[PDB]
């Protein structure tokens, strides 16, 4: 008479900032019709 | 009776009876650990020792989990990535700091086969407090934003992982946090021998440097081995034949200590004690190390670790009566291996406190007297409780002192790697004792000139021949028997042989474009004609980029040399000092070098300079060669006067004396031969030459003189 | 602790565990008792 997920094997939220990504980008990328873009890959909050 | 293997194995493992079926071993395969300990106890009761884990829980079934490293739960003024609800072997992960944060320590680390991860710990400090950013070591979780002095900050480890080090670290006076570093323990992470003998001598060699100041050496090394019965002669006689080597290790630097043997179980046994005649004898105490066997507390397998200790502080008290001659001036060094598992006598840290008063230790804020202790502590036991052996286990700032490898024949390894290695042992920016004179290195040179003269600079002894030196203290005109130098405060001038100078040295190729006066690459060597005998008024001075500075700065070996620029001069505030002459006498000048954001502000105020009134871009009368110091913020710093041009650069940090830079040019004279200014300018700056850009001409000159220079 | 028959061998195993510090056998003297707390004056007979 059990079953769900241990309470153990939990891993609980704790990144709740109330601002981030604070950091800097430069466009290098080949121009094509005089517009640079640039795909980053960023990981989101809790 | 043997207890029953009924339920006693472990999921997707197996396990092996030892001592006869009196305990047993959870074998997992590689990749995998025993969960939750390691071994099994066979208690008399019919069942075997109930499954604790680290925060003390009870477990029914055991397993046989992959081997994870600590997550970091906590991270500030960056971002690390990837996260994962578990990080498996070999994993890698990254961090990068803010804009206007700068990113010390290893940027990319890798989760090693020893649950540990690979390279320093990553900190994101943006220098604005009077003491760096302590950081938040992976799995650990720091509480304290303010970086002031006199604040703290505390550490807490994750759910079933055992706090290393100090839980509290309070920002000392001087820039330095008291205690070691943090770092959360699992049941598995264990030592490499070589981690553990690398993280051994960086802490206690160095505590053997500062010994020689200064037959019998002023230093005592207490042997405390464990015998109780939950050890195991297996793990015992290890233990033995492992110490054996370290007296050895010891005695190959010419020192003879006052050695200790105490095997203690329910009661101490002392075999030598500090006060005969045969303690420094390290042939007589292998002997008797020897002749111990743990057969000896068998009777009475107990372990009253608190008694042990006490045994050790009867050999270093005193009746009383004395006060001993020389009581100040004597380092204790206790070595002791033990399970941690205690149970008689109650908590053994009682007794180290009891000691800590007795050499008035941590009793004074001006005099912490923390150099004459050190405790290290090794687990030998099968089951080593990681909480109490650190507690023991001294806390001292980038040294180690809790040791755990994986078995007896790694903690062997690590005695026999120290035997045939010879690390280089100088005393570079040393400082003896402390009637007054706590500047060896300092140097007063003189130049005798038509008329007068009389050109009044100062130097660094820097070896046993050369004195580092400003340059535009001498001119090609100036011959070698018009140039005096004095050091050690001796009434007679030492004879020169040559002085050379820096091949990019030419004050007067500016003049074409109205400038004056070019101090650029402004230094210049003294070798001198007769070799200088060191002794407590004369020592050289730790150089950048060297053997002997990794050391001072307590950096792993494998330091390049782009790593110690960051650690003597990061991009902040840096608190410097240098010395000054005042009315024949010498005092130091606390200051602080502009390599933060008021760099620039402190360099523009070279327009000020006579000469510089009329110089279109002020860039290039400040080569990057220069570290800029003096103004009004932070803090009102002293000046440099003309008779200590040439001066030393210093910054005082873990007891040492770095010279980074030579005083060359002050923007404003504020010292006349009478009287202090005392109204100095907002704009009376000083600048220096940065060693780390003459690196090239100094490595060079300086190849004969065993001042091992760094690669790069 | 607990209340099932702790033999000889139950109580030397439960005494030497790393946790237990201290093993008296006293003598209740005096009860002094209160609303949210209970003192107990014991003698260590040793
Ligand atoms: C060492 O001992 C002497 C005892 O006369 C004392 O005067 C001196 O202050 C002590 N030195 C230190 C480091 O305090």
């Amino acid at each position: 008479d059990e079953d769900i997920i241990a309470e153990e094997n939990i891993v609980s939220r704790s990144e709740f900032p109330e601002s981030w990504l604070w950091n800097v980008e430069d466009l290098k990328e080949p121009p094509k019709n005089g517009i640079s873009t640039k795909l980053m890959n960023i990981f989101l909050k809790d | 009776g043997s207890c029953s293997l009924e339920g006693v194995e472990i999921k997707g493992g197996s396990f092996r009876l030892l001592q006869e079926g009196q305990a047993l071993e959870y074998v997992c395969p590689s990749g995998f650990y025993p969960y939750p300990v390691q071994t099994r106890t066979c208690r008399s009761t019919g069942s075997w020792s109930t499954l604790k884990t680290q925060d003390q829980k009870t477990v029914r079934k055991a397993e046989c989990r992959a081997i994870h490293c600590p997550r970091p739960h906590d991270f500030e003024n960056g971002e690390y990535w990837p996260r994962s609800p578990y990080y498996n072997v070999s994993d890698e992960i990254s961090f990068h700091c803010y804009d206007g944060y700068t990113l010390r320590g290893s940027a990319n680390r890798t989760c090693q086969v020893n649950g540990r991860w690979s390279g320093q710990t990553a900190i994101c400090d943006n220098g604005a407090g009077y003491c760096s950013n302590p950081g938040i070591p992976i799995g650990t979780r720091k509480v304290g934003s303010q970086y002031r002095l006199e604040d703290s900050v505390t550490y807490h480890c994750s759910r079933g992982l055992t706090l290393r080090g100090s839980q509290r670290r309070t920002c000392q006076e001087g820039g330095s946090w008291s205690g070691t570093e943090p770092s959360c323990q699992d049941s598995f992470m264990y030592d490499t021998p070589q981690e553990v003998a690398e993280a051994f001598l960086s802490s206690l060699t160095e505590t053997i440097e500062g010994v020689d100041a200064e037959p019998s050496g002023s230093m005592n090394i207490y042997l405390v081995l464990d015998g109780s019965g939950s050890i195991g002669a297996s793990d015992f006689t290890g233990a033995k034949k492992c110490l054996v080597n370290l007296i050895e290790k010891v005695a190959s630097y010419g020192v003879k200590p006052r050695y200790g043997l105490v095997t203690y179980a329910t009661y101490p046994k002392i075999w030598v004690k500090v006060s005969e005649a045969d303690s420094s004898n390290a042939d007589w105490v292998t002997k008797q190390l020897n002749e111990i066997n743990y057969e000896d507390h068998k009777l009475k397998s107990g372990t009253n670790t608190k008694k042990a200790l006490q045994a050790v502080y009867s050999m270093m008290s005193w009746p009383d009566d004395v006060p001993p001659e020389g009581w100040n001036r004597t380092r204790h060094v206790i070595i002791l291996m033990t399970d941690g598992l205690h149970n008689m006598g109650g908590d053994p840290i009682t007794v180290i406190d009891e000691i800590r008063d007795l050499l008035y230790i941590g009793k004074d804020r001006k005099n912490p007297r923390e150099d004459y202790l050190d405790v290290y502590v090794f687990g030998v036991g099968p089951l080593v409780n990681q909480v109490n052996i650190n507690a023991l286990a001294s806390k001292k700032d980038n040294e180690q002192h809790v040791f755990k490898v994986k078995d007896m024949e790694n903690l062997e390894d690590v005695f026999y790697q120290m035997i045939d290695e010879s690390q280089s042992l100088s005393l570079c920016g040393m400082v003896w004792e402390h009637d007054y004179h706590k500047q060896p290195w300092q140097a007063k040179i003189s130049v005798i000139r038509p008329s007068k003269g009389h050109e009044s600079c100062m130097g660094a002894v820097v070896s046993e021949y050369f004195v580092l030196t400003a340059a535009h203290c001498f001119t090609v005109d100036d011959k070698e028997h018009s140039i005096k130098v004095s050091v050690g405060g001796e009434k007679r001038d030492l004879e020169i042989e040559v002085v050379l100078f820096h091949p990019n040295y030419n004050i007067n190729g500016k003049k074409e474009a109205g400038i004056p006066e070019f101090y650029d690459y402004d230094v210049a060597l003294i070798k001198l004609k007769n070799k200088l005998k060191y002794g407590q008024t004369i020592r050289p001075i730790c150089l950048p980029c060297t053997e002997g500075t990794t050391r001072a700065l307590r950096l792993p070996p494998t330091t390049t040399c782009q790593q110690q620029k960051e650690e003597l001069l990061p991009a902040q505030d840096i608190k410097a000092l240098f010395v000054s002459e005042e009315e024949k006498k010498l005092t130091r000048k606390e200051v602080y070098i502009k390599n933060g954001d008021k760099k620039g502000s402190c360099e523009r105020d070279a327009q000020y300079a006579p000469g510089y009134d009329k110089v279109k871009d002020i860039s290039e009368v400040v080569t990057p060669r220069f570290l800029c110091t003096g103004g009004v913020s932070p803090y009102a710093d002293p000046n440099t006067c003309r008779g200590d041009s040439g001066g030393p650069l210093i910054v005082h940090k873990r007891s040492r004396f770095i010279q980074v830079g030579v005083i060359s040019w002050g923007v404003v004279d504020v010292c006349k031969n009478q009287k202090r200014q005392k109204q100095v300018p907002a704009h009376a700056r000083d600048f220096h030459i940065n060693l780390f850009q003459v690196l090239p001409w100094l490595k060079e000159k300086l190849q004969d003189e065993d001042l091992g220079f760094l690669a790069a | 602790i607990q209340k099932d028959k702790v033999t000889l061998e139950e109580r030397l195993d439960k005494a030497c565990e790393p946790g237990v510090d201290y093993v008296y056998k006293t003598r209740l003297v005096k009860v002094q008792l209160s609303n949210d707390f209970d003192e107990y004056i014991m003698a260590i007979e040793q």
